[PDB]
């Protein structure tokens, strides 16, 4: 985000297709971006995991 | 029934597309097997094993088995394994790229339109030669002390292809690209501005078409290995790319091997794409979209 | 030159075709027609990167240019020769001309500025507010050339000032004073934003009085 | 403290592995070269999980076993005392604020409400480092 | 007896782990911009000068001696030796700057900025983000030795100077990296 503000503010050369920055922006945002989306399946496998056994009297 | 279990793709028009259409309808059927499997064992403890009335003395607590949890981790394993390598051997044909192909396509997508050009022509039968490369138009797109990146500025387009023939698109007519049936076919693809997206449905392909495609290592250029269906089919954009992203559709028009000819003839003697498919008895436009209203919506007078 | 005029419309038609039409005619609801707008307009338009446009809203913004300046010059070119028009003001080299275009007077560039731009702008050539989504821009960041193209064409809502109503005397004069109203130094300290009363006021209450009250604070009592 | 050393280097382990396999099998049958982007992110992964590893094993070997770390310990052998908390403060949301306008400052591109921002910022942040660190007033 | 773990120690560490993938991006754009170069990677303008950078490092690295030396003094209740050492660490932190800065102003002069090329994006970028975290560092020094006269010197004090000075060996061991990259290995 820093280096996408970087070239909309200063008019820098970071994501510039002639510059191989085309699949540079793509590589670094689905290094965060598949991660992100298991941030937010963990804690509610834990909750239904919880709540199971409760239920269950097992 | 192939109707039912391939979820509505359309049928292929490619040998490509028919042997993926296989390996789809295979991979629903194993991945419904495994829905079933599981959905029954949820519904059977939901309908069995609840509180009875006449229900004292909790139930056994169990809650380990040993040779159970290393039997069920390796099931999964052998059935993703076949998946992976039919995929392989799938994904590996897709992509074959013979070294002479019989005609060769320039695709160009720029901000909210297509253009396409036929590059050269070589039958197999060796009764058709044509080469449109014109390199002359070529060497007007180049800039320059030293230049940002690698000695030039962002303003370069070099990379860009010209060819002699030229289908153009505009606001209030689409484009259409006529091809010969029987043939291989290549596609190269190239982009001024933006990423956008070739799709064909009836291919079952798609690929992005990237404004540096050598400088970010991605292959911009794929074939076909012939065509078994004459007739009219669409085309649209599936990456996005502005206000337009959803109104910059095409179509592709297959003919017969010899009514390719006289269509390129006709384009060389000067006449439009509408006065040569008209030439070849063909509607002059396309019939399978229309262009979009120009108004911004139904509020406007 | 036949060569200029065949490589600026290849340009046209893979960038501008779908907003202003194949014929320069114009696309209904999408964009204007461009016949008899001149290489003035264009000029303007590319240089300071207004053009190609993204979107329809209040006012299109301006950005990084999009090609450079052959470039320019062919599309220019190519709009020219279907409809006449307006055209950029050139050197004795055939190159855009900068430093000619700045009038020696400067004085009566300065109050023909302040019956006639001020109202939109600033004093001194800052911002301004307009009905609704609207703006009259910073100038301080224009070329004489582009000074000088502006209020030859009346780009988007800024008024149109032919050569019979400003003749290209007064015109340089106004350059003239809208290129040093930008380049010259605060006298008296730092020019806070150039205003006046509100960026005085703030910097005052946020300054001024902080530190009044710390002051009091560090010599007083508390309870 | 041995798990928790154990759960980070478990970690160090696999993530080594994949970015040397990630290296090694984009420099030969890969378009391009070795794939600078993604080779970068794993060597680093890899570091974020060794300094922590490293660190919790010398701490495990520094002190002794604790209750937590004890089979069959009693609740008496906690007791005692914890250590401080802060029961209030009103400083984080100033903190916030300041930030708040630094960043509406940098997107716009104000140079004037970047610096006031700045100038919060250090301020809040100096306000919640002193704070049960105060003395008496002097008179 | 000490039976416990510090946890404003494992905190902080846990932090410098998650603080060291914000310099992977930076990273990941220099490899991926110095790979599309074709000929000479430092373009003609550029002209990388090794009488100033290498003093430069050499203060920077002596710098962590005498932040050490300083914790060493806070361990056993020494309340003055630390401010000494944190002084001479402040001092040789602000010559590494203003040795950055002069750097900065001679490459600039020659034509060498963040719009002019490719190259020049990258190695502003990653050596400006180094020198924020510098004088974050050098705020962090301040502060610690404004809060040092408040109150007696009690262990928390101590705790807290062990912590900034865990931050600044994580300034200069990612300086130690980045000279390494762009100095020698062109
Ligand atoms: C060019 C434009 C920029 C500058 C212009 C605007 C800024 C002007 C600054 C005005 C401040 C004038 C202060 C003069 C006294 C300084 C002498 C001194 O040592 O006072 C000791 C005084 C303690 O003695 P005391 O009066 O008996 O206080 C009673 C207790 O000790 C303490 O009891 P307490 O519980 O009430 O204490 C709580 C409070 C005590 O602190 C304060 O009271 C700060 C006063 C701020 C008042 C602002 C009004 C806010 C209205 C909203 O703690 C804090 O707020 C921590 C904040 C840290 C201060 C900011 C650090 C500077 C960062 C630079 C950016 O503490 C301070 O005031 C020092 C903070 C002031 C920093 C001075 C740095 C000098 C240069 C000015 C900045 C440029
Ligand atoms: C940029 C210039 C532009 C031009 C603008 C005009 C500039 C004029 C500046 C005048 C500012 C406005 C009025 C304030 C007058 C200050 C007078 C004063 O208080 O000093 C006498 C001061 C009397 O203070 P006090 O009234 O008894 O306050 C005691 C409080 O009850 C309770 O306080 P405490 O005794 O418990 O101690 C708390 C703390 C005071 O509390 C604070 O530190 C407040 C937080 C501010 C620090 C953050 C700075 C921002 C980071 C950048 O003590 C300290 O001062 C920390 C000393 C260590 C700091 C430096 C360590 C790093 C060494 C690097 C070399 O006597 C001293 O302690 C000696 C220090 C004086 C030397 C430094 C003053 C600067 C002289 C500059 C001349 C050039
Ligand atoms: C306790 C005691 C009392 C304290 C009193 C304090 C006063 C201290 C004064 C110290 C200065 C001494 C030297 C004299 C001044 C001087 O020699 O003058 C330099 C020149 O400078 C500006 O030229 C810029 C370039 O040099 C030019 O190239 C460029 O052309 C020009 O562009 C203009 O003109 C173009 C043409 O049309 C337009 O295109 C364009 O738009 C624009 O208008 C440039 O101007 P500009 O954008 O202003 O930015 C300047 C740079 C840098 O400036 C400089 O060099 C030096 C600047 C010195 C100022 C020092 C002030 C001290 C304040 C603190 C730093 C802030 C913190 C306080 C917060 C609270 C406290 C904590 C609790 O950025 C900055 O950081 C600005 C400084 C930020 C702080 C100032 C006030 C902030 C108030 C906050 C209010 C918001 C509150 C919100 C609450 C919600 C113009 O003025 C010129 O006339 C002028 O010539
Ligand atoms: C009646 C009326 C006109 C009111 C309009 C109210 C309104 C809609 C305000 C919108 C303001 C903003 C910030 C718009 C952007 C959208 C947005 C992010 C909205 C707020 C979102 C929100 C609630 C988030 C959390 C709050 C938060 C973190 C902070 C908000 C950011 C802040 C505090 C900024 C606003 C402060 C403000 C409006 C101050 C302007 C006052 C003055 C006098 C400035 C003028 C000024 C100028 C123009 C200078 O050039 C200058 C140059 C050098 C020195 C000084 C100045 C100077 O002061
Ligand atoms: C291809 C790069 C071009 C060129 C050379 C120009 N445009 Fe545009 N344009 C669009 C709209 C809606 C307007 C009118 C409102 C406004 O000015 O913002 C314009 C305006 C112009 C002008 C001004 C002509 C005048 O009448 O004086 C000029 C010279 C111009 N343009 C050149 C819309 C589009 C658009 C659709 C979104 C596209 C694409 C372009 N423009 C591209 C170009
Ligand atoms: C109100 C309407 C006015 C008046 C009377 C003048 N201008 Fe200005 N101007 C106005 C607008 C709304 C715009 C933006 C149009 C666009 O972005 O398409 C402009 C633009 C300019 C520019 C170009 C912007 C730049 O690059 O900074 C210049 C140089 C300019 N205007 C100058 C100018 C002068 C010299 C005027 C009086 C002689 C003048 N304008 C009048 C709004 C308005
Ligand atoms: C947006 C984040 C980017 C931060 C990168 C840090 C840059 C280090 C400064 C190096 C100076 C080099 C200048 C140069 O050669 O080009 C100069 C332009 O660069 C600048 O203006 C730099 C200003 C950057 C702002 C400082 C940080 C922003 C604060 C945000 C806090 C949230 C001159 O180039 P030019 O003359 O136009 O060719
Ligand atoms: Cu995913
Ligand atoms: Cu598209
Ligand atoms: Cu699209």
């Amino acid at each position: 985000l820093f280096g996408l503000a970087a070239d909309r503010h200063l008019g820098a050369h970071i994501y510039d297709p002639a510059n191989g920055g085309v699949l540079l922006w793509q590589h670094l945002f689905w290094f965060f971006g598949h991660p992100e989306v298991y941030i937010i399946a963990l804690p509610f496998f834990g909750i239904v995991s919880e709540i199971f056994p409760v239920f269950s009297r097992k | 029934w192939s109707d039912a279990l391939a979820l509505g793709w359309p049928t292929g028009i490619t040998p490509e597309a028919k042997l993926n259409r296989e390996l789809w309808i295979g991979s629903v059927i194993a991945s419904f097997a495994v829905g079933a499997i599981v959905w029954g064992l949820i519904f059977w403890t939901s309908a069995f094993h609840r509180k009875k009335a006449t229900d004292t003395e909790l139930p056994r607590q169990f809650g380990y088995n040993m040779p159970l949890e290393l039997t069920l981790t390796v099931i999964p394993f052998l059935i993703i394994s076949v998946l992976f390598y039919f995929t392989v051997v799938v994904q590996e044909r897709m992509m074959h790229k013979d070294p002479n192909p019989e005609v060769v396509i320039d695709v160009t997508a720029f901000q909210w339109n297509w253009k396409f050009g036929y590059q050269k022509i070589a039958f197999a039968d060796g009764s058709f030669d044509y080469d449109g490369a014109d390199p002359e138009r070529k060497e007007a797109m180049t800039s320059r002390k030293v230049g940002p990146i690698r000695g030039m500025t962002p303003e370069d387009r070099t990379y860009l292809n010209f060819d002699k023939i030229e289908t153009l698109g505009t606001s209030s007519e689409i484009p259409v690209l006529v091809l010969p049936a029987g043939k291989r076919i290549e596609f190269v693809l190239n982009s001024a501005d933006v990423i956008h997206g070739f799709w064909v449905p009836e291919f079952l392909f798609k690929r992005d078409v990237l404004p540096e495609p050598k400088a970010n290592n991605s292959d911009n250029v794929f074939q076909v290995s012939e065509i078994q269906q004459t007739g009219a089919f669409v085309g649209r954009c599936t990456e996005m790319c502005g206000t337009f992203h959803a109104m910059m559709n095409f179509e592709v028009r297959v003919v017969e091997p010899n009514d390719f000819k006289a269509y390129i003839d006709q384009r060389n003697a000067g006449k439009t794409n509408a006065e040569a498919l008209a030439a070849i008895n063909q509607p002059p436009l396309a019939i399978t979209t229309e262009p979009f209203e120009s108004r911004r919506g139904e509020l406007v007078p | 030159q036949s060569a200029l005029l065949r490589t600026g419309k290849q340009l046209f038609e893979t960038s501008c075709v779908s907003c202003h039409g194949a014929n320069l005619q114009g696309v209904p609801d999408r964009g204007p027609s461009l016949i008899g707008t001149g290489e003035a307009a264009v000029y303007f338009q590319v240089s300071t990167g207004r053009m190609p446009a993204m979107r329809g809203e209040a006012q299109a913004p301006s950005k990084p240019p999009h090609f450079d300046e052959s470039q320019i010059d062919a599309l220019g070119a190519y709009v020219q020769a279907n409809g006449g028009g307006p055209t950029v003001p050139r050197d004795d080299h055939g190159a855009v001309a900068q430093e000619s275009l700045i009038g020696g007077d400067v004085a009566r560039g300065g109050d023909l500025f302040r019956l006639n731009c001020a109202s939109c702008h600033n004093f001194t050539g800052k911002g301004g507010a307009l009905s609704s989504g609207k703006y009259a821009p910073d100038l301080g960041d224009a070329n004489p050339a582009q000074i000088y193209t502006a209020m030859l064409t009346g780009p988007q809502n800024m008024p149109k000032f032919s050569d019979r109503q400003l003749t290209p005397d007064e015109k340089r004069d106004i350059v003239a004073y809208v290129r040093e109203s930008a380049e010259t130094p605060s006298y008296g300290g730092y020019g806070l934003g150039g205003f006046g009363p509100a960026p005085e006021g703030m910097a005052m209450w946020i300054i001024g009085m902080v530190a009044a009250i710390g002051v009091a604070m560090w010599i007083g009592s508390r309870a | 403290m041995h798990i928790e050393a154990r759960l980070f280097e478990i970690l160090t382990a696999f993530f080594a592995l994949a970015a040397v396999v990630y290296a090694v099998l984009t420099a030969m049958f890969a378009t391009g070269g070795v794939e600078w982007a993604g080779t970068t992110a794993l060597v680093l992964t890899t570091g974020l999980t060794l300094i922590t590893g490293t660190f919790f094993r010398f701490v495990a070997r520094r002190l002794d076993t604790r209750p937590e770390d004890y089979e069959d310990a009693e609740i008496s052998d906690g007791a005692g005392e914890l250590g401080f908390f802060a029961p209030h403060s009103w400083w984080p949301i100033l903190i916030s604020l300041s930030f708040s306008t630094a960043a509406v400052g940098a997107a716009l591109w104000l140079p004037w409400l970047i610096a006031a921002g700045v100038a919060f910022v250090i301020t809040s942040v100096c306000g919640l480092v002193f704070e049960y660190y105060w003395g008496p007033e002097k008179h | 007896s000490l039976n416990r773990p510090n946890m404003v120690s494992v905190g902080t560490i846990v932090w410098l782990s998650s603080e060291l993938m914000f310099f992977a991006g930076l990273f990941a754009m220099y490899f991926t911009a110095r790979a599309q170069a074709g000929g000479a990677w430092p373009p003609e303008p550029t002209e990388l000068n090794l009488a100033l950078a290498v003093p430069v490092t050499l203060v920077l690295i002596a710098s962590s001696f005498t932040c050490q030396m300083g914790v060493f003094a806070a361990e056993r209740g020494d309340v003055f030796g630390l401010r000494r050492w944190y002084v001479i660490t402040f001092l040789m932190g602000l010559f590494f700057v203003l040795g950055q800065g002069y750097e900065y102003i001679h490459l600039v002069e020659h034509g060498t900025t963040i719009p002019g090329s490719a190259y020049g994006s990258v190695f502003y970028l990653a050596t400006g983000f180094h020198g924020l975290h510098v004088i974050g560092g050098l705020v962090a020094f301040v502060l610690l030795l404004a809060r040092t006269k408040m109150s007696k010197f009690t262990p928390a004090q101590a705790t807290a100077a062990i912590v900034v000075s865990y931050y600044w060996h994580f300034v200069d061991i990612v300086w130690i990296a980045l000279f390494a990259t762009i100095y020698f290995v062109r």
